[PDB]
C-alpha cells in the first residue's frame, strides 16, 4: 500500500525500491545483497534485452566458480556495465558486491528509521554474541527522549521483577529492554507469549513500545510471537582502536589500587582483548572456527594479573607464567584445537 | 458426499459450528473415547466435525463408503460389530490441519477433497483490486454496483 | 536352483517311497523367527531329559526326520549383516544342539537332518549367507530340463 | 424409537452392577478393580448427555432425568471413595504396624485408628449391600468419605513434617530418602542395621565395627579399619542423630589424630615402612605431602 | 465383484475388522476363528485381505506362512493344539470316519482347510512399498493367481 | 626441577605444582593444612576418604587442576566438555581426594527423577560437599530445565553468598564450602553446549586425551627404570613406524592403549628375565606378533631389528611343543610348523588375559586350535577344561543377560550370568581346578561387548542391569570366536588378545 503514497512502468520500479525499502533491515548483510542482486536480476531480464541477461549471467559465473567465460561486454553498453567487469579483472568484490545497492538508489533505512516509521510496540533486534544492540538504544532512546528500561532476564526473582515492570511500563509509557530473552524462552511461551501475542487496543500503542533482544546463533523462538513482533538485525560492527578506547574506558570507573605497574598490564591487557577479537571475526583464516570470547575472560585475565603483581617484586620475571597462564587458563579454556592454541 | 476441510488456518471449525448451532458434536481421531461417542452420535443424528485428518480410522469406513444393510423399519450400519441404526438427520464432516498430513488412497478417492489453505496466487487475485482501488475509484465503484444494483 | 527346477519334487518324490526319512517344510519369508522353527518343530518332536546329554530332542518315532528349510537366504539381516536364523541352522549342524533360553540348559538333538533350498544370490532380494554356515552343506545346482525334456 | 431401547439396557447393566471384594490382613476389606465400574459411568452419563439432541424424547425425558441425576451422584462417591481408599492403604504401611514410629507420633496413629473404625464400618455395610448403585442410597456418604480423606491428607503432611525436620537435624539424611529414614528411626534400638545405609549416606566407609558397648571405629568399603580416639557410648534413652552426628564429628577429629601423630613420627626420622603398617593412607599421604614440599622449599 | 462371486457360490464371507489398534493377537484371534470355520463348520469362507489390512509386516509373514502350507503352527501350540486334537477326533468320529495317531487328523485337517479357504488380495496401488513387498513375496507369489484389474 | 637452566624456570615450574602447606599459629586444627597452586589457597577438609584409586599423574591432569582452582577462586562452577574416555570425573574425584573431600556423583537420565536430584541438591548445599553432573548432555528438556534453574540459584548464592536460599519453594541454609562441577560428552552437532543461563556462570575447559612419550616413560619408570626415557622413545618411534609401514588394516590398533596392554604384559615377564629391554621385545612379541599377518611379521621383525636388537631364542621351547604334539596326535592331527607355531603363541597368549578374541577365515582351524591347547594343558598342568559353546547373535541379550519383567522385580539371570554364577557360588565340584573356557562363538557387535564393557575393563567385573557386580576368578576365560571385527571398537580389541589367522 506504501508505494503509491507507462505508469505501469514507474509503479513497477517504485515497488522494487519498497520492497528493498521495508525488508532489508530484517536481515543481516550477505543476505541484503543477496536480495540485493537477485531483485535487481529479476527487474532487469524483463526490461532489457537477451544479451544483458546473457552479461549478468557469465559475470554472476565469474564471481562464482559455476562457468568462467569473457564474452563481449555488448556494444556501446561500456557506460551502463563494464564496472563490475573492471571490479572482477582487478579481482575486488566488495565494490562489485556494492554496485547492486548503489543501484537501488535507497536510502538504506537504518534502525532509527524503522522504529519511527513503524506504528507497532513490539520489536526484537537479534544479533550475534559479537556485539549488542543495547548501545545502539541508548542513543536512539535518547535522541528520541523517552526512557531506556534495561530489565535482565536472570532468576525467578528477576523473572517476577520484569514482569512488574512490564505490567507498569505498559502504563507509563517507557521504553523497556528485555535482555537475553532465548534463556528465559521457557518463561516467555508461558507469560511473555500470551502477553504481547494479541493486541489489545491503542492505549498502549500511543506511550509504550518494547524491544527484546535476541541472538541468531541459539535456540528458535515461538512463530506466533516471531510473526507478531518487528524483526531488526544490529549489525553495526566497531573499530579495532574504538574496541580499544571502549575497554579503556571501563576501567577507571572501579578504579585501580594496586599500582601503577597494574595500569600498565591493564593498558597491555586491553590490547590483546581487542586483537583476540579482531581475530575472531575471520573463521576460515586466522581461527580454525569461530570462538566466542566474553568480557569474563577479560575479569579472569585481570584479576590473575591483581593477584600475581600484589604478591610479587617489581621485577621483569612474572612475565614468565602470566603468558602461559592466559593462553592455557584464561582464554585457552574454550579452544580444543591446537593450532588455534 | 463427505467433504474433507483442508483449513490449516483454523476457522472453519467455527463457521460451521455457527450455521448448526448447539447440534455440532466436535470429536478427534486422537480422542481416544471417539468410537463409542461416535457411535452414539450418528444414533442420536447430531451433526458431526472430526478434527486431524492426517490420521483415519479404518472402522469409520462405512460412512464414507456409503453402506448401510437395508433392513425394512430401520437402516442399520456395522461399525465394527456394533449394527448401529442411522438416525437419517446424521452429517459427517472431516477436517485436517496441514497439506502435508497424507491422506489413506481409501479415503483420498471418495471423499470430497477442498482447500480453504491461504494461496499465495491471492497476492495475484488481491494487488490489482487494491491497484485499481488508488487507480479509479468510480471504476471500481461501477464493476461492483453494476452487478449488485442488477 | 532357479525357481521352478524341480528342487521340492525331486525331494519329495526320493523321500515319498522311503520309509526312513520323513520330511517338514518350513517356507522362510523376510522376517522368519527361530521360534517358528521351535513350533514347527513341536508337532513332529519330542523331548527326553539325560545328564549325560542334557536336553536331547528326538523325534517323536523311530524314523528319521528332515528339515526343508526353503528359500533360506531372505531373511533380512540386520544393520550389522547378521542374519540371526541362518546361525541357528548352522548351530544346528555344527554343534548338534542349541540352548533352550528359558530354561538355559543345552539341547542335543537327535537323528533330525537339514536340507536347504535357495535361488541363486543373484537374483533380486538376496541375501548372501555366511560362507561359515555354507561351508557345512553339499551344495548342488538344478537347472531348467532342456526344452526337450519338458 | 431407539432411546427405549438404550434405556433398558443401562439400567439392566446398572441392576446388575458387583464390586469385587477382597479382605487384607486386618478385618477391613479392600476393593480391587475400580477402573470398569467407573468408566461404564462415564461413558453412561456421556450417552445419557448425547439424549438431549434427539427429537423423540421430549415426553421420553423424566425417566432419563432421574437416571442421570443418579448416575452422576454415583460418579462424586467413585472419586473420593477411590482417594480414600489408595491413601488409607499407603498410610497404613507406614503407621499401622510399627510401635516405635506410632509412639514418637502418638496423635496421628491416634487418629488413625479412630478412621479405620469409621471406614470398617461403611465398608463392610456398603460391601453388604449386594448392589453397588444402591450405595447412594446408604445415608452419609459422599461427605463421610469427603471429610475421610480430609483427614488423611492432614495426617500424610503432618507425617512429612517431621521427617523434613528430622532432615534439617542431620542433612545426611537428605541422601536416604523416606523409606530408609523411617527404618533408622524405627530400628534405633537394635543398631546394627542403620551400618548397611553408612555407604550411602557417607560413600567412603562400609561398616561400623561394634565392642557390643561402644563404638571402636568404622571400616571402609576398602576393608581398612578405622580405630576412634573417643568410643561412643551408647543408652537406652538416645536418637539416632545424636550419637550419628557424634560419629560424625569424632571420625573427623580421629583422622586429625592419626595425621598429626603420623607427621610426628615421620618428623622424627622414622621409617615409612613402619609407618604404613600403623596408620591409615589417608593421613601418611598428606604427612609425606608436607615435608615433601618442606625440604624441597628450602632445596630450591 | 469379489463379495458378488463369493455370494454366487455360497461362500461366507470374511473381512478382517481392524483398525488403528489392533495387533497382532487380535488378528491372531480373526485367523483362529476363520480357520475353525472353515475346518469344524466346513463353512467354506472366501477371505478377503486389503493391503491397508496388513498394517505391520507380522501379518504379512503369517499370510506368507498360510498359503505357504495350510495352517500356522503357532496358533495351534500347546494345549491349544491338545484341545484341538480332542476337537478333530470328535469332528471326525461325529462323521464316522475315525483316526487314531495324531499325524492321520492333523493331515485330514491340513487337507479340509486346503480345499475349504480361498484368500483373496485387492492392492490399490502396486508401486506402494507394501504392495511390492506382497507382489515380491514369493509363498504370495508362487499360490495366488496373479491377475490385474488395472484401470 | 633439576633440570633448569636458573631459579626463573624452577619458580615457573613451582608455581603449578600443589604446595600443601600448614599453620602453626592456627589453634584451629581442622583448618591447619592449607594448598597452594599458583598463587589461590584452598582450605583442606578433613574427610575420610578409605583408599580409593588414584590417577597417573599427567600434564593434563595438572592442568585440569589449575582450571578448577582458578575457577574456585572467584566463586565460579566449574566444567569442561570433551570427548569421552577421557577422565573428567576422574579428574574431579581424584581432585575431591587431594583435598580429603568425597565428590558425591549424580548419575543423571538412567531412569533418573527428578524429585530425588533436588533432595540431593539441597543436602549437599547444606553440607558443603562437592556434586558433580557426570554426562550432563544426555537429559530430558524439562528436567533439564528445572535442574539448570536449580544450579543457577546455586551459584548465584555462591557468588553473591547469600547464607539463605529459596530452593524447591524451601527456605535453607547455604554453606559457603559447596561447588558443583558439570562434566559434558561431546555433542552430535559438534561439542556440546550449555544452556544459556549457564554460560556466564561456569568456566567452560577443553578435555581431551594425552600423547604417549611422558606416559610411556612414567610406567617404565613405575616397572624398573634402567633406561626410561630411550625404552619409551624407541617404544613409540616403533609403534609410528610399525603404523607407518604395515597395511591399513581395521583391527589395527596401535595407540596409547596398544602400549597399555603391552607394559601391563611386561610388567609379569620382569620377573621372568628382568628389568631390561629384552623384556620389552619378548612382550611385544607376545602381543603384536599373533595380531600382525604373514606380510606384516616381516615388517614387524626388520623394524623391531632395526631400531633395537636385544635377545634370540626364547624360553618354554619343548615341553609344551611335547604336550602339542601328543594332543595332535590324539586328535589325529597333522602339527604342522605353522600350526605348533600358532599353538605355542596362543598358549603364551593366554597366560596374562581373560578375554581372547580369534579371527580368521571360516575353516582355518582355530577352533581346532584352541581345543588342542586346552587338552595339552589338561595332560601338562593337570588341571580340568570345562568347556562352554555360546552362538551368542541367536540369542537376545535379554536371554543372555538378564532383564526385568512387566512388574515383577524377579530377575531372569540369563545365560551368561547364570554360568557365572555357578562359576562362584557353587563350591562343589573343581571349578577352582578347573580351566573354565566359555566360548562366544559368533560375529559380535557393539551392544552386547557394551553390556559387559567392565570385564575387559582393569575391573574384570560383570556388570548388570541389575545393579550387581559379579567378580571374575582367573580360572575364567573367554573366547570371542569369530571371523570379522567390522562392529567392533579399538577399546574392546585393546583389552583382549587378538588372534590373526593369516
Ligand atoms: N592340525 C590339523 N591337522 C590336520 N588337519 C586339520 C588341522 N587343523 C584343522 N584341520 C582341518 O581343517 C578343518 C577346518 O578347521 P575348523 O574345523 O577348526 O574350522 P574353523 O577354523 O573353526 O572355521 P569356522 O570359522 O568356520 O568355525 C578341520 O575340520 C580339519 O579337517
Ligand atoms: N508338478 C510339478 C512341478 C514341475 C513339473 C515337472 C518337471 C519335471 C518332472 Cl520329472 C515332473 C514335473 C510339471 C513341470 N516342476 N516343478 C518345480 O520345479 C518345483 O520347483 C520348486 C520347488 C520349490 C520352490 C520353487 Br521357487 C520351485 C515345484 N513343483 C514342480
Ligand atoms: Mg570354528
Amino acid at each position: 500500500k506504501r508505494v503509491f503514497i507507462t505508469r505501469v512502468d514507474e509503479i513497477l520500479w517504485l515497488l522494487y525500491q519498497e520492497v528493498y525499502c521495508q525488508f532489508s533491515t530484517a536481515l543481516d548483510k550477505k543476505f541484503k545483497m543477496i536480495m540485493a542482486m537477485t531483485m535487481f536480476c529479476l527487474y532487469k531480464f524483463d526490461i532489457e534485452s537477451e544479451q544483458y541477461k546473457e552479461a549478468v549471467l557469465t559475470m554472476i559465473g565469474v564471481l562464482s566458480e559455476s562457468s568462467d567465460g569473457v564474452p563481449k561486454l555488448t556494444v556501446d553498453t561500456n557506460d551502463d556495465l563494464r564496472y563490475l567487469w573492471d571490479y572482477v579483472t582487478t579481482k575486488s568484490y566488495i565494490s562489485a558486491l556494492n554496485w547492486f545497492k548503489n543501484e537501488f538508489f535507497v536510502d538504506e533505512w537504518n534502525i532509527a528509521d524503522v522504529v519511527a516509521n513503524s506504528e507497532n510496540n513490539y520489536f526484537t533486534m537479534a544479533s550475534e554474541r559479537d556485539v549488542d544492540g543495547t548501545f545502539k538504544l541508548i542513543e536512539l532512546a535518547k535522541a528520541s527522549k523517552e526512557s531506556l528500561k534495561i530489565i535482565p532476564l536472570g532468576s525467578i526473582e528477576n523473572l517476577n521483577y520484569a514482569q512488574e515492570e512490564i505490567s507498569k511500563s505498559k502504563i507509563e509509557g517507557g521504553w523497556i529492554l528485555l535482555q537475553n530473552i532465548q534463556m528465559s524462552l521457557s518463561w516467555v511461551k508461558t507469560y511473555l507469549h500470551k502477553h504481547v501475542e494479541e493486541t489489545k487496543a491503542a492505549e498502549e500503542h500511543e506511550k509504550f513500545k518494547m524491544f527484546m533482544t535476541c541472538h541468531l546463533t541459539g535456540d528458535k523462538l515461538p512463530a506466533p510471537l516471531l510473526q507478531r513482533t518487528d524483526r531488526v538485525v544490529y549489525e553495526d560492527i566497531p573499530g579495532i582502536l574504538d574496541t580499544v578506547k571502549d575497554l579503556w574506558g571501563s576501567q577507571f570507573f572501579t578504579g585501580k589500587i594496586s599500582g601503577v605497574w597494574s595500569v600498565y598490564c591493564t593498558f597491555l591487557l586491553s590490547w590483546f582483548h581487542a586483537l583476540i577479537t579482531a581475530r575472531t571475526r575471520l573463521v576460515p583464516h586466522g581461527f580454525s572456527k569461530k570462538y566466542y570470547f566474553n568480557d569474563c575472560d577479560f575479569q579472569f585475565a585481570s584479576v590473575y594479573l591483581e593477584n600475581v603483581l600484589a604478591t610479587n617484586s617489581t621485577n621483569n620475571i612474572p612475565w614468565a607464567q602470566v603468558r602461559d597462564h592466559i593462553a592455557t587458563i584464561v582464554y585457552g579454556g574454550k579452544i580444543d584445537e591446537e593450532k588455534d592454541l | 458426499a463427505v467433504p474433507f476441510l483442508l483449513d490449516p488456518s483454523s476457522h472453519m471449525i467455527t463457521v460451521i459450528s455457527n450455521y448448526y448451532g448447539n447440534k455440532t458434536v466436535l470429536l478427534s481421531f486422537l480422542e481416544e473415547g471417539f468410537v463409542k461417542r461416535l457411535e452414539n452420535a450418528i444414533r442420536f443424528g447430531s451433526v458431526v466435525i472430526i478434527q486431524d485428518g492426517e490420521f483415519f480410522d479404518p472402522i469409520i469406513s462405512r460412512l464414507i463408503s456409503r453402506e448401510f444393510n437395508h433392513a425394512g423399519n430401520r437402516v442399520t450400519v456395522e461399525i465394527g460389530d456394533h449394527e448401529v441404526d442411522v438416525s437419517g438427520d446424521f452429517k459427517l464432516f472431516i477436517h485436517s490441519c496441514d497439506p502435508s498430513g497424507d491422506i489413506p488412497i481409501f479415503l483420498r478417492s471418495r471423499v470430497r477433497l477442498v482447500h480453504f489453505v491461504t494461496n499465495k496466487e491471492s497476492i495475484e487475485t488481491r494487488i490489482f483490486d487494491i491497484t485499481l482501488t488508488e487507480e479509479n475509484a468510480e471504476m471500481q465503484r461501477k464493476r461492483e454496483d453494476l452487478i449488485k444494483l442488477n | 536352483g532357479p525357481p521352478g527346477s524341480g528342487k521340492t519334487m525331486i525331494m519329495n518324490n526320493a523321500l515319498r517311497n522311503s520309509s526312513l526319512y520323513d520330511v517338514v517344510g518350513i517356507n522362510f519369508s523376510k522376517d522368519t523367527t527361530t521360534e517358528h522353527i521351535l513350533s514347527a518343530l513341536h508337532r513332529h518332536t519330542n523331548y527326553v531329559t539325560t545328564s549325560k546329554g542334557l536336553t536331547l530332542l528326538p523325534k517323536s518315532d523311530i524314523k528319521n526326520l528332515v528339515l526343508f528349510c526353503d528359500e533360506i537366504n531372505l531373511p533380512k539381516l540386520d544393520k550389522y549383516g547378521s542374519q540371526n536364523v541362518v546361525l541357528f541352522l548352522r548351530q544346528l549342524m555344527e554343534k548338534q544342539g542349541f540352548w533352550k533360553t528359558p530354561e538355559n540348559k543345552w539341547v542335543t538333538i537327535e537323528r533330525i537332518h537339514i536340507v536347504g533350498a535357495c535361488n541363486p544370490p543373484t537374483d533380486p532380494g538376496r541375501i548372501p549367507m555366511s560362507e561359515r554356515f555354507t561351508r557345512h552343506a553339499a551344495i548342488l545346482y538344478l537347472g531348467y530340463p532342456s526344452g526337450k525334456s519338458l | 424409537f431407539v432411546i427405549e431401547k438404550s434405556l433398558n439396557r443401562i439400567k439392566k447393566f446398572w441392576k446388575e452392577a458387583q464390586y469385587e471384594v477382597i479382605e487384607h490382613s486386618s478385618g477391613l476389606k479392600l476393593v480391587r478393580e475400580w477402573d470398569v465400574l467407573e468408566q461404564a459411568c462415564k461413558e453412561d452419563l456421556e450417552e445419557l448427555v448425547s439424549m438431549k439432541a434427539s427429537n423423540y424424547y421430549k415426553i421420553f425425558e423424566q425417566d432419563c432425568l432421574d437416571l442421570e441425576s443418579k448416575l452422576t451422584k454415583l460418579s462424586e462417591i467413585q472419586v473420593n471413595w477411590v482417594e480414600v481408599q489408595f491413601y488409607w492403604l499407603d498410610l497404613y504401611g507406614i503407621l499401622g504396624e510399627n510401635l516405635d514410629i506410632q509412639n514418637f507420633l502418638p496423635l496421628e496413629t491416634s487418629k488413625f485408628k479412630s478412621l479405620t473404625s469409621e471406614y470398617k464400618m461403611i465398608t463392610t455395610r456398603a460391601f453388604q449391600l449386594d448392589t453397588t448403585i444402591e450405595v447412594i442410597h446408604i445415608p452419609n456418604f459422599d461427605t463421610t468419605l469427603k471429610l475421610t480423606i480430609d483427614s488423611l491428607k492432614m495426617i500424610k503432611s503432618s507425617l512429612s513434617t517431621f521427617l523434613e525436620r528430622q532432615r534439617r537435624q542431620f542433612p545426611r539424611f537428605y541422601f536416604l530418602g523416606n523409606d530408609d529414614l523411617l527404618k533408622i528411626i524405627g530400628s534405633g534400638k537394635h543398631h546394627d542395621q542403620v551400618s548397611k545405609f553408612m555407604k550411602k549416606m557417607f560413600g567412603s566407609i562400609e561398616s561400623i565395627i561394634f565392642l557390643e558397648d561402644f563404638i571402636t571405629g568404622v571400616r571402609s568399603v576398602e576393608g581398612e579399619v578405622l580405630n576412634l580416639n573417643e568410643k561412643i557410648e551408647l543408652k537406652d534413652s538416645i536418637q539416632a542423630q545424636e550419637w550419628l552426628n557424634i560419629l560424625d564429628t569424632e571420625i573427623k577429629l580421629s583422622v586429625f589424630t592419626q595425621f598429626r601423630d603420623c607427621l610426628g613420627q615421620l618428623k622424627d626420622g622414622t621409617d615409612i615402612e613402619v609407618v604404613v603398617s600403623k596408620y591409615i593412607f589417608q593421613a601418611i599421604l598428606l604427612s609425606a605431602q608436607v615435608m615433601w614440599t618442606e625440604l624441597v622449599e628450602k632445596c630450591l | 465383484l469379489t463379495r458378488f462371486v463369493a455370494w454366487l457360490n455360497g461362500l461366507k464371507i470374511v473381512q478382517p475388522k481392524i483398525h488403528r489398534h489392533s495387533n497382532l493377537s487380535d488378528f491372531d484371534m480373526i485367523l483362529k476363528k476363520a480357520i475353525s470355520d472353515c475346518s469344524l463348520k466346513e463353512s467354506r469362507t472366501c477371505l478377503i485381505i486389503d493391503e491397508s489390512n496388513i498394517l505391520e509386516t507380522a501379518f504379512l509373514e503369517r499370510m506368507n506362512t498360510l498359503l505357504a502350507n495350510a495352517d500356522i503352527p503357532d496358533l495351534f501350540q500347546g494345549e491349544e493344539y491338545d484341545k484341538l486334537l480332542n476337537n478333530l477326533r470328535n469332528k471326525t468320529r461325529s462323521l464316522g470316519l475315525l483316526l487314531d495317531t495324531e499325524q492321520e487328523l492333523y493331515d485330514w485337517f491340513v487337507g479340509e482347510i486346503a480345499k475349504n479357504l480361498h484368500v483373496v488380495f485387492t492392492i490399490c496401488d502396486p508401486t506402494n512399498n507394501k504392495s511390492s513387498a506382497m507382489i515380491s513375496s514369493p509363498a504370495l507369489f508362487n499360490r495366488c493367481i496373479i491377475n490385474w484389474m488395472g484401470d | 626441577l633439576k633440570n633448569c637452566s636458573t631459579k626463573e624456570e624452577a619458580r615457573l615450574l613451582w608455581a603449578k605444582v600443589q604446595k600443601f602447606y600448614q599453620k602453626n599459629d592456627t589453634l584451629d586444627d581442622l583448618n591447619s593444612v592449607f594448598i597452594s597452586q599458583s598463587g589461590y589457597l584452598l582450605q583442606y577438609k578433613f574427610e575420610y576418604i578409605g583408599i580409593p584409586e588414584r590417577l597417573i599423574y599427567t600434564p593434563l591432569l595438572l592442568i585440569g587442576f589449575a582450571t578448577l582452582t582458578d575457577s574456585l577462586h572467584q566463586k565460579y562452577g566449574g566444567c569442561f566438555f570433551g570427548p569421552a574416555g577421557t577422565g573428567k570425573t576422574e579428574t574431579v574425584k581424584a581432585f575431591g581426594q587431594n583435598l580429603g573431600r568425597v565428590v558425591v556423583v549424580f548419575n543423571c537420565d538412567d531412569s533418573f527423577d527428578y524429585q530425588v536430584l533436588s533432595r540431593l541438591l539441597v543436602g549437599i548445599t547444606q553440607i558443603g560437599a562437592w556434586g558433580c553432573f557426570d554426562q550432563f548432555n544426555r537429559l530430558d528438556e524439562k528436567v533439564l530445565s528445572a535442574v539448570s534453574a536449580n544450579i543457577q540459584q546455586i551459584q548465584n548464592g555462591l557468588q553473591v553468598g547469600k547464607s539463605h536460599i529459596t530452593l524447591l519453594e524451601e527456605e535453607t541454609p547455604l554453606s559457603p564450602h559447596t561447588a558443583v562441577f558439570i562434566t559434558l560428552n561431546p555433542g552430535y552437532n559438534g561439542r556440546s553446549e550449555l544452556p544459556e543461563n549457564l554460560k556466564k556462570s561456569f568456566r567452560e575447559f577443553s578435555m581431551k586425551s594425552p600423547q604417549s612419550g611422558t606416559i610411556a616413560e612414567m610406567i617404565l619408570q613405575i616397572m624398573g627404570f634402567e633406561d626410561s626415557k630411550s625404552l619409551a622413545s624407541k617404544i613409540v618411534h616403533f609403534l609410528e613406524l610399525l603404523s607407518s609401514k604395515c597395511s591399513s588394516m581395521n583391527h589395527y590398533h596401535f595407540g596409547l592403549r596398544t602400549l597399555k596392554g603391552v607394559l601391563r604384559n611386561c610388567s609379569p615377564l620382569i620377573s621372568e628375565f628382568g628389568e631390561g629391554e629384552k623384556t620389552v621385545v619378548e612382550s611385544l612379541k607376545r602381543v603384536i606378533l599373533p595380531s600382525l599377518g604373514d606380510t606384516d611379521e616381516l615388517v614387524f621383525k626388520d623394524e623391531l631389528s632395526k631400531i633395537f636388537d636385544s635377545a634370540g631364542t626364547p624360553l618354554n621351547s619343548k615341553a609344551i611343543v611335547q604336550c602339542l604334539k601328543d594332543a595332535g596326535q590324539r586328535s589325529g592331527f597333522s602339527m604342522s610348523e605353522e600350526f605348533l607355531k600358532k599353538c605355542m603363541q596362543f598358549y603364551y597368549m593366554q597366560k596374562t588375559q581373560q578375554a581372547l578374541i580369534l579371527v580368521g577365515k571360516a575353516g582355518c582351524g582355530k577352533t581346532a586350535t584352541w581345543k588342542t591347547v586346552i587338552d595339552a594343558m589338561a595332560i601338562f598342568d593337570g588341571h580340568a577344561n570345562v568347556v562352554y559353546v555360546i552362538d551368542t547373535k541367536v540369542l537376545t541379550k535379554e536371554s543372555l543377560y538378564g532383564s526385568m519383567l512387566k512388574a515383577t522385580l524377579e530377575w531372569r539371570d540369563g545365560l551368561f550370568t547364570s554360568i557365572l554364577r555357578r562359576v562362584n557360588d557353587d563350591i562343589t565340584g573343581t571349578f577352582k581346578n578347573s580351566r573354565i573356557w566359555v566360548v562366544f562363538d559368533s560375529d559380535l557387535d557393539p551392544e552386547y561387548v557394551e553390556a559387559m564393557n567392565s570385564v575387559l575393563d582393569d575391573n574384570k567385573i560383570l556388570t548388570l542391569p541389575n545393579g550387581e557386580r559379579l567378580p571374575i576368578p582367573p580360572n575364567f576365560r573367554i573366547l570371542f570366536e569369530t571371523d570379522n571385527l567390522d562392529h567392533t571398537t579399538p577399546a574392546t580389541i585393546t583389552r583382549c588378545g587378538l588372534l590373526w589367522f593369516s
